[PDB]
Parts: structure tokens; C-alpha cells; sequence
């Protein structure tokens, strides 16, 4: 393949066997990875050597519920604390209800999540579809309203009313 | 010190809410001291919790360490305890604590509670010095909230939600085991002699499931089979503990020198004696197996060990057969060649 024995590329090649922590072998009819989609988002994320909120929010960035599942809630993960609220309210906000229930089911408790603070900051989001609650609340202050202004609740239970 | 502790009365009984997971789940509980007598415990399940009286009762010993078990084992193992005991009326003593076999029964629950109504009466004997919070549970006769959400650091393990009771035994230490294996298995042997509803005078039938294990198994496991009525005890081989060491000595019955794990003391340390004790009264023993053996079935190989195990007659095992309301129990086993009904 290359001028005889003389010439050879081993050289380059025991490198990269030397840094074979990074490198992924997709085998057919094999142990493990027999999907690509699943070897390629794998590899992403052992070879990021992040912590595990960040595995999260890339997992919940792609909205790959089964990523997270099989891979970042594992047996002893050792999540920092506040990490787990942090991503529930990402997940709230971008409108992610597997996530949601994922997280609900491993341990986060909708008690202790939602403060007044909290549900405000949902109110007030820029990420998801549209909606008409900005129209509604123009309409009940009878317009004059001026802009970049944070809803508050009580403008809520107005408008609700 | 010498067990000097104040003998205080109860201060925490109740119903606790497990905040966490999405299930809405109840569990009762209360504290008492391991010095309890099983008739009161009997009374207090009985009146006090409104239980029936069981027609057949479950014990699960598994190892404190939380091992994992492979894929297609737990399934089926967890498919034919929820059966057996979903089918049967009957109670399960488990640890309580979220901790080793206890999780593999938590998810057993899991996995059956969201496919079929019912519910199953699961028991957790745990020690109180273990849980990882001792307060925020004193309220008597009152809801309790309680988080499932674990943290490593914290040296303690979480109560194992989908449980229906909890009876937490203390002797005054914090942090440590052995303060309710005795009252567990005077609680067993009490219930053991209780009254089943028919007249023919035989008592509540008791087994013994196995799974994982340790250097205590093998001695729990011979207790067991040392008691004056003999317990019937199901092992499983893929487990890779203590459990699946007696399933391979199940092999050749009645090679010291295979006995090397590096598990124990090396070789001057061993448990040979109290394990060929064990193969000695192999009996009882029943070793489950996929696909290499027969009885391929979780439940049928718990409900096939309590009649050979009961070593009663033909019409004791159709009573005890009519009583689980277990029709292929009976005609795959009670009614064969030649069985000499009185």
C-alpha cells in the first residue's frame, strides 16, 4: 500500500493508538454501538470530559431523551448540588417534557423546585413557540406599557381574573 | 458501651409521603425497639394496618453492598416474585433500605405497578440508625414528607420508596447493621406457627429467596435449614455472589483446593464447613437457572419448592394449593401418577 517496508507510516499510527482514549470503532453485528446515530452522540459526549450537568444540557440541547437515559443517569453519578433544579428549569423553559418527566422521575421533587422567583423568571421566557400572554396583559393595563417590562404575578392573576 | 441507653417510649409512628419519583406512594411506619415482642408487632400489622392474615410468606436476603445485576436475569426474576405474590396473598420481608437486592425489589414494584391494579403488601425491617434523615419523620400519627433524592457523601442511605410498611427497629447506635435481624426472624418464626384459615392445623408456609450474598448468607441460609420446621430456600446462579458459589456446589454433591476467590482470609480463612452443612441438608435447597434446567418460572419455582418443602401429604398440599387459588400448581403437580388420596 505504501514504497515497500521502507516506507511506513507506523510511526503516526502507534500515536494515535497511544491517544486511542478518543478514538470510537464502529463494528456490524458487534457488542456494542450497532447504531451510528448512537456511536457518533456517544462519543460526544465521553469525549467532551465534562462534568455531568454539562452531559445534561447537551443531552437536553440535541432533545435526546434516550442519550440521557442510557448514559448520564447511571448508577453513581454524583450530581453537584443545585445542578439538578438548574436543569429542570431549562428544561421548563424549552419546552421539554421528556426531560421533565426524566427528571421528575430521578429525584427532583416540584415542591422545593418552584419558588415565586422561579415561576416569575418562567414567565417572563424567550425561549419556545408563540403565545398571546403579552397581547392579554397590554390589554388588561389598558395599553401604556412600556417596553422590556417584566411580568409580574399579580399583572397574572389580573389577567386570569 | 455495654448497650446502657434510655428506654424512652416511641415518638415517631405514622404515614410518610415520598416526594421524588413520579409515583404518589404511602407507606406506613413505625418505631420500636428491637427487644419488641413479635405478638404485639402481629397485633399491631393485623388491627392497626388492617392486613389480613397471609397465605404465604416471602423472605428476601440479598448482600448490603449495591451490585448490579446483567440484563435478562432481573427481568424475569422480578416478573415471577411480583406473580407469585401478586397471584398468592402474601407478604415480603425485605431490608427496607435502598440498598443491594432492595433496589432490584424497588424496581420489581416499579416495573408492575404501572401495567396491573393490585397492590402488594412489601414489609422493610431496616435499622433506624441508617436512614439518611432521622428527623423530619416525628411526627406521630401524622404525614410525614420524605425525599428519595440520594446524596453519596452523606454515609447513609435513603428509605426504598414503593414499600407498603416500614417497621424501623433501633438498639441506640447510629450508622451501623445488626439491630433487626433477630426481630425479623422472630417475627418469622411467630407468623410461621400462626393459624392459616383451614382446619387441618397446618401454619402459614414460609420461603426463602436468595439473591447475591456474602460471608453472612451461607450462615443465614444454614439457620434456616437448622430450624425445627425446615424453610425451603431459592438461590439464583447468575447473582456472581455467595449465591451462585452454592448454586456451582449444588454440582457434585456428597475439590478444596477451587475454593481460592480471594473473597475471604485466603486459604486459612474459609467457610467450607458451614457450606458442606449446607450441601448435607440439600433437600431443600432449589437452584434457578434459565434455560439450563427446568422450572424456567420465578413464581413456579417458589410455589414448587413450598410442597415438596412442606413434606405433607396429598391433601395438605390440594389445601395449600386451593388456598393460593394456583389451579396449574395443583394439576401440574398434585394430581400425577399414582398419589394414594386417602
Amino acid at each position: 500500500y505504501t514504497r515497500t517496508q521502507a516506507q511506513h507510516l507506523f510511526i503516526i499510527l502507534m500515536e494515535c493508538m497511544k491517544k486511542k482514549e478518543l478514538i470510537t470503532v464502529f463494528r456490524m453485528g458487534s457488542e456494542g454501538h450497532q447504531d451510528i446515530d448512537l456511536a457518533i452522540l456517544t462519543a460526544l459526549l465521553k469525549g467532551a470530559n465534562a462534568s455531568a450537568p454539562d452531559q445534561l444540557s447537551l443531552a437536553l440541547a440535541w432533545n435526546r431523551v434516550d442519550i440521557a437515559r442510557s448514559q448520564i443517569f447511571i448508577y453513581g453519578q454524583q450530581w453537584p448540588v443545585g445542578s439538578l433544579e438548574q436543569a429542570m428549569l431549562d428544561a421548563l423553559v424549552l419546552d421539554r417534557v421528556d426531560f421533565v418527566k426524566l427528571l421528575i422521575e430521578n429525584g427532583v421533587s416540584m415542591h422545593r423546585f418552584l419558588t415565586i422567583s422561579r415561576l416569575e423568571e418562567l414567565y417572563n421566557t424567550r425561549h419556545g413557540p408563540s403565545n398571546t400572554l403579552y397581547h392579554l396583559v397590554r390589554d388588561v393595563k389598558k395599553g401604556n406599557l412600556p417596553p422590556d417590562y417584566r411580568i409580574s404575578l399579580i399583572d397574572i392573576g389580573l389577567v386570569i381574573e | 458501651i455495654s448497650k446502657h441507653t434510655q428506654l424512652s417510649p416511641t415518638d415517631a409512628f405514622g404515614t410518610i409521603e415520598f416526594q421524588g419519583g413520579g409515583h404518589s406512594n404511602k407507606a406506613m411506619y413505625v418505631r420500636v425497639s428491637f427487644d419488641t415482642k413479635p405478638d404485639l408487632l402481629l397485633h399491631l400489622m393485623t388491627k392497626e394496618w388492617q392486613l389480613e392474615l397471609p397465605k404465604l410468606l416471602i423472605s428476601v436476603h440479598g448482600g448490603l453492598q449495591n451490585f448490579e445485576l446483567q440484563p435478562k436475569l432481573k427481568q424475569v426474576f422480578g416478573k415471577g416474585l411480583i406473580k407469585a405474590a401478586m397471584t398468592t396473598g402474601a407478604w415480603i420481608f425485605t431490608g427496607g433500605v435502598n440498598t443491594g437486592v432492595i433496589r432490584h425489589v424497588g424496581d420489581a414494584l416499579k416495573d408492575h405497578a404501572s401495567k396491573s391494579r393490585g397492590k402488594i403488601c412489601t414489609i422493610g425491617i431496616a435499622p433506624w440508625g441508617i436512614v439518611e434523615n432521622q428527623e423530619d419523620l416525628i411526627g406521630r400519627d401524622v404525614v410525614r414528607p420524605y425525599q428519595t433524592m440520594s446524596n453519596p457523601m452523606s454515609k447513609l442511605t435513603v428509605l426504598n420508596s414503593m414499600h407498603s410498611h416500614f417497621i424501623l427497629a433501633d438498639n441506640g447506635t447510629t450508622g451501623k447493621y445488626g439491630a433487626e435481624v433477630k426481630l425479623r426472624r422472630q417475627l418469622e418464626k411467630h407468623i410461621s406457627l400462626q393459624k392459616i384459615n383451614t382446619r387441618i392445623g397446618q401454619g402459614v408456609p414460609v420461603v426463602a429467596l436468595i439473591v447475591e450474598g456474602g460471608p453472612n448468607v451461607i450462615s443465614i441460609v444454614l439457620e434456616y435449614l437448622r430450624d425445627t420446621p425446615p424453610v425451603p430456600v431459592v438461590v439464583c446462579d447468575g447473582s456472581g455472589r455467595a449465591s451462585d458459589i452454592l448454586a456451582f456446589g449444588h454440582k457434585y454433591s456428597e475439590v478444596t483446593i477451587q475454593k481460592t476467590f480471594t473473597y475471604t482470609r485466603t486459604q486459612a480463612q474459609h467457610l467450607f464447613i458451614i457450606l458442606m452443612e449446607c450441601m448435607k441438608k440439600k433437600e431443600l435447597i432449589t437452584v434457578f437457572r434459565m434455560g439450563s434446567e427446568g422450572h424456567q418460572d420465578i413464581d413456579l419455582a417458589i410455589l414448587t419448592a413450598l410442597l415438596k418443602g412442606a413434606n405433607a401429604s396429598a391433601p395438605d398440599q390440594l389445601s395449600l394449593a386451593l388456598a393460593w387459588n394456583r389451579v396449574d400448581i395443583a394439576r401440574s403437580q398434585i394430581f400425577i401418577y399414582g398419589q394414594q388420596w386417602p
